[PDB]
């Protein structure tokens, strides 16, 4: 090699070394896609683990198979306001059946728990949905409404639905997403073994 | 009762199968596997452990053809030496597995800071120079002493620094990695009973099972191996001779039986193996 | 709406009346562009060592 | 076993 | 963009000196930095180079044992620390920038230069023509030799044509032959092969007098040529 | 009333363009090809490998020096390769990691990306201070930036998922021209050789060739049953191929305004995310869903298939202007040259 070519060498090697520092640091990241101009990406940090949550909202779903889980946020409340229950199950539907999204798992928070309560006990579910075929009460219609969700999961053995109900006066909220970002990273080392 | 020649029978065969065992599993991370994981590195050294075991078992096999050993007093150090060297690095590169495997899953946060081919290079390195201390401490003390017959064991001053030298084997060889072991894959399999993403269902279910299984298979095939040879060891190192005879052939099984592990490693780390199966 | 409705009334109109030639000399004039170039195609003809060799 | 130990 | 330099001044013999140089309007840290001197009547001569990220220090051999050359990269800053200094050593000294990648152009920027007084193989390049009398509007051609061939392997000749102002810093013309630097007007041009060079001017000015300079970087010994002297 | 008259002419329009596809088409490029050589075997092998990451590699460009390469990668990075020395000259930091394209530009002193952050970033090169800096933002499209493709130092052009293209002038930062027609999104581009035209391909299984400096579209070629991924021209300007989700790639002329080659395959369905040609056309190539590159004859059928090294679906490939290589980067994280 010439003298400048060792020089360019050297340059390369400390690219290398910089590449290398920038890959250890973002290996503790955690990436998850929100659901439910550009990109909204919110990044903070819980219990040595940093979370960058990206706000996006069939095409645009071809960037995102490396993500670690997606958070599917549904407000219960607009069962009682085209519905939009049926958007939902169907949005569901096509982030649950994609080719590519087959070991993805997906955080189900079902949020407006307090005026699904107001609203379950003036308003019934026959109104909208009469097929249920259960009671009126706040935790029977709680439970079918989350079985109804999980239902529509196919060949549940690769990827799990985690379904949580969203509070306020504690941080229970992220601790769910840290168990299930846990449990993927087990999975995923589980793999790096070449052992699972 | 006389089993003269298919010892000689079983050392040809657990050659074979140890060298084409060996040979693929180098052929496959020299050809198509890349050392960019932690665990190519530990499969990698523990082959080559494995094969420089292998490298041994001749003489062995000619030692127990006929009762003598027409090699040198250099020869005889420098395989005392490879012999233990290797059974050390073995049985550290099985534990260090078991301690990995135990990191990914029990403290899967830290793993990812910790199971990076830079530390596992720094854990292997270690390794290497802890069992080359032992390595030169049996070059230095090796030797033949006359008896009729040559031995080929370590010359000590004078003895009993034979009997601290076998418990320190036994300890530091079989008790610490056998515990070590145990420990890690019962607490791995523990905490993996209780993962929602890996249990539950039908196929789960299955994966977990087979998990265990090589898990109960890997640590059997350990105990299976390295006990009675130690045994033997110990009960001879303090007893009181025997009726000779076939007391000592099947002692030579029983040598046998620890070259039976260097035939496994490769078929239960590589084959067995999940990204060598890609 | 109406401004829609008035765009697509207008449309293009120029697509149609244009000049095509037949698929067969377009073909002959492919293929003859395809024999004309191919001595200086590296990726037909083999090389030795051009410009990224192995030791 | 005895002897002859062993030899190894 | 700039480079000041620090130190300098009248030092006895057998002492010892700290040139400073301040490095400032770039980005300090990705370039290699040269030393190079200029006797008081003579040419310029190469002294110590410091790599990139420091993981390759390189000496001249007659200053070898007694210089050291260091860089502090966060706070932008060059040293020389000249230590049994001689009567030889009364120079003008340089600070230059170094960039080395494909398509780089290295000693592109030159300092200011500091002035110490101490009082009382190679690639030898050759000018053979100094003190070319010549007038505005005439094309001048000006030739340089090598002791070895400067065309590596690689297809790249490592010649390097300079230029020296009256009171000014060597300023680059030509990093790789037909490589004109950015900012030279597009006038020079620089020619050869193996031993022979040549640089030539085509409709020359009046800005363009001084001393004019070949410098080799095929091996580490970095060394020019006695200049070759443009006046009217 | 309108509305009826608008589908009769719409419906009249549609049914005199494809009387005159008819009368255009009377012997198939097949009955043509059906009596030259074969190309019998292409033995390709990767001469350097470009490592070093873990990301999944977006899409690569060349350089027209066919030395540099430049690369976009899921991790934010932008690395500017020499191809003969496998040394990184560039590394640059993106401030979104969702790059989907990249574009060297054919001076060499710029580079462009762009993806979901709708905007067109632009950096320069060759800088006094000695590193990399972004010369400009360019900002106006309403979706995610598929591909963009240099003219000069002063114009770029660039498709997006607002079913629309644009021309810019990457001085001012203003959008010059406006290209609009298509009724899906936009997601691939190719500019012609002698940079007067080019043609796009949508998510409305349309491609459609378009004029630069007098904005309209002169063309639009109706082709596959599904999304068009990719987008190529003949080395002559005067045909381009399309790649497609339905496992087939399509030959088009632009003056015959038809359909000549399909390029499908009974083995696998896996959709075309990237197609190039060679210096003389006779290889198109072609990278898939199934980690492999196909390796096709232009005007005849399959030939060597061989680009087999690859852990992942080749996300990209390019071939250099001189014809000696061809790099194809795919999602494990690896660069590499073939010859």
């Amino acid at each position: 090699l010439s003298a400048e070519d060792k020089a360019a060498v050297e340059r390369s090697k400390m690219i290398d070394r910089n590449l290398r520092e920038d890959g250890e640091k973002a290996a503790r990241e955690v990436k998850l896609l929100l659901l439910g101009t550009g990109i909204v990406e919110t990044h903070f940090t819980f219990k040595d683990l940093h979370f960058k949550m990206f706000d996006v909202g069939k095409k645009w779903i071809h960037c995102f198979e490396g993500v670690t889980a997606i958070i599917f946020c549904v407000a219960l409340s607009d069962y009682d306001l085209m519905n939009r229950m049926h958007a939902s199950m169907k949005l569901f539907d096509s982030i649950c059946n994609n080719k590519w999204f087959t070991d993805t798992s997906i955080i189900l928070f079902l949020n407006k728990k307090d005026l699904f309560e107001e609203k379950i006990k003036k308003s019934p579910l026959t109104i909208c949905y009469p097929e249920y075929a259960g009671s009126n009460t706040y935790e029977e219609a709680a439970a079918y409404i989350q079985c109804q969700f999980e239902d529509l999961n196919k060949r549940k053995d690769t990827k799990e639905i985690y379904t949580h109900f969203t509070c306020s006066t504690d941080t229970k909220n992220v601790q769910f997403v840290f168990d299930a970002v846990t449990d993927v990273i087990i999975k995923n080392n589980l793999k790096d073994c070449g052992l699972f | 009762p006389a089993i003269p020649v298919i010892i000689t029978a079983v050392y040809s065969v657990v050659f074979v199968v140890g060298l084409v065992g060996n040979s693929l599993v180098m052929f496959v991370i020299i050809r198509y596997t890349k050392m960019k994981t932690a665990t190519n590195i530990y499969i990698f050294n523990l082959a080559l452990a494995d094969a420089l075991v292998t490298t041994t078992m001749p003489f062995q096999s000619t030692v127990y053809l006929m009762n003598s050993w027409p090699f040198g007093d250099v020869l005889c150090k420098i395989v005392l030496s490879i012999d233990y060297y290797n059974m050390f690095t073995s049985i550290f590169t099985l534990t260090m597995m078991s301690v990995d495997r135990y990191i990914a899953v029990c403290h899967p946060v830290k793993a990812l800071d910790f199971r990076t081919p830079l530390k596992a290079k720094i854990i292997n390195i270690c390794i290497w120079l802890l069992s080359s201390s032992v390595g030169i401490s049996a070059i230095v003390l090796g030797g033949t002493k006359v008896r009729d017959v040559i031995e080929c064991s370590l010359q000590f001053p004078d003895s009993w620094w034979d009997l601290f030298m076998k418990i320190c084997v036994f300890i530091f060889a079989f008790v610490i990695p056998v515990l070590i072991i145990i420990v890690c894959y019962t607490l791995m399999i523990l905490r993996l009973k209780s993962v929602r993403l890996l249990s539950g269902s039908r196929e789960k279910d299955r994966n977990l099972r087979r998990i265990t299984r090589l898990v109960l298979v890997v640590v059997a095939v350990f105990v299976v191996c390295w006990t009675p040879i130690h045994i033997f060891i110990l009960v001879e190192a303090l007893g009181s001779t025997s009726h000779s005879t076939a007391a000592l052939s099947s002692y030579y099984f029983c040598i046998a039986l620890g070259y039976t592990n260097s035939c496994l490693n490769p078929i239960l780390y590589a084959f067995l193996d999940e990204n060598f199966k890609r | 709406s109406i401004a829609q409705a008035r765009k697509l009334v207008e449309q293009l109109k120029m697509e149609a009346n244009i000049d095509r030639i037949k698929v067969s000399k377009a073909a002959a004039d492919l293929m003859a562009y395809c024999e004309a170039h191919a001595k200086e195609d590296p990726l037909l003809t083999p090389v030795p060592a051009s410009e990224n060799p192995f030791r | 076993y005895a002897x002859t130990t062993c030899t190894x | 963009v700039q480079l000041v330099e620090s130190g300098g001044g009248l030092v006895q013999p057998g002492g010892s000196r700290k040139l400073s140089c301040s490095a400032s309007g770039f980005a300090f840290s990705s370039f290699g930095m040269h030393w190079v001197r200029q006797a008081p009547e003579k040419g310029l001569e190469w002294v110590a180079y410091i790599s990139s990220g420091s993981g390759t220090i390189y000496y001249a051999d007659t200053v070898k044992g007694r210089f050291t050359i260091s860089r502090d990269d966060p706070k932008n800053t060059l040293f020389l620390q000249m230590t049994s200094l001689r009567s030889e050593d009364t120079a003008m000294y340089y600070c230059v920038r170094s960039i080395y990648y494909y398509g780089s152009s290295p000693f592109d920027f030159w300092g200011q230069g500091t002035t110490l007084t101490v009082s009382s193989s190679d690639i030898v390049m050759t000018q053979a023509t100094s003190s070319v009398p010549v007038t505005p509007g005439e094309s001048v051609s000006i030739s340089c030799r090598s002791s070895k061939s400067l065309l590596h392997s690689n297809g790249n000749t490592y010649l390097y044509w300079f230029l020296q102002r009256p009171g000014q810093s060597p300023q680059l013309l030509i990093y790789r032959m037909s490589n004109l630097a950015s900012g030279v007007p597009d006038r020079f041009s620089g020619s050869g092969s193996g031993t022979a060079f040549t640089l030539t001017i085509s409709r020359l000015e009046a800005e363009d007098v001084g001393v004019y300079y070949c410098m080799q970087h095929l091996e580490y010994p970095l060394t020019f040529g006695a200049g070759t002297k443009l006046e009217l | 009333s309108e509305l009826d008259q608008l589908r009769q002419e719409a419906e009249q329009l549609k049914n005199q363009i494809r009387d005159a596809r008819k009368a255009c088409a009377d012997a198939t490029l097949s009955q043509i090809t059906n009596n030259i050589d074969p190309v019998g075997r292409i033995q390709m092998r990767t001469r350097r490998t470009l490592r070093g990451h873990l990301a999944k590699i977006y899409a690569m460009h060349w350089g027209t020096d066919s030395r540099l390469l430049v690369s976009a990668s899921q991790d934010g990075k932008l690395i500017i390769w020499d191809s003969y020395t496998t040394n990184k000259v560039h590394a640059i930091p993106l401030r979104s990691s969702w790059v989907m394209t990249c574009a060297y530009a054919p001076s060499g002193n710029y580079v462009a990306c762009g993806g979901l952050d709708n905007i067109c970033s632009i950096y320069n090169l060759k800088t006094r201070e000695g590193n990399v800096r972004v010369s400009r933002e360019l900002a106006g499209h309403t979706g995610y930036l598929s591909c963009c493709r240099f003219l000069d130092d002063n114009q770029i052009v660039t498709s997006s998922g607002d079913t629309t293209c644009a021309l810019w002038d990457i001085e001012t930062g203003q959008q010059t021209t406006t290209f609009t027609g298509h009724t899906g999104d936009v997601m691939s581009l190719s500019l012609a050789p002698d940079t007067r035209l080019f043609v796009s391909g949508a998510c409305d299984a349309s491609a459609k060739l378009w004029d630069v400096r007098e904005g309209m579209c002169r063309q639009t070629f109706t082709g596959h049953e599904s999304d068009i991924n990719a987008i190529c021209f003949f080395p002559n300007g005067n045909a381009f191929a399309t790649g497609s989700d339905d496992a087939t790639c399509r030959l088009f002329d632009l003056r015959a305004d038809q359909e000549l080659m399909t390029y499908s395959h009974d083995n696998i369905i896996c959709g075309i995310t990237s197609v190039s040609f060679s210096k003389s056309g006779r290889l198109l190539l072609a990278g898939y869903d199934d980690f492999n590159c196909n390796v096709w004859d232009a005007l005849k059928a399959d030939r060597a298939g061989v680009l087999a090294g690859h852990d992942n679906r080749v996300s990209c490939l390019g071939v250099t202007d001189d014809g000696m290589a061809v790099a194809t980067g795919s999602w494990d994280s690896f660069l590499k040259i073939w010859n």
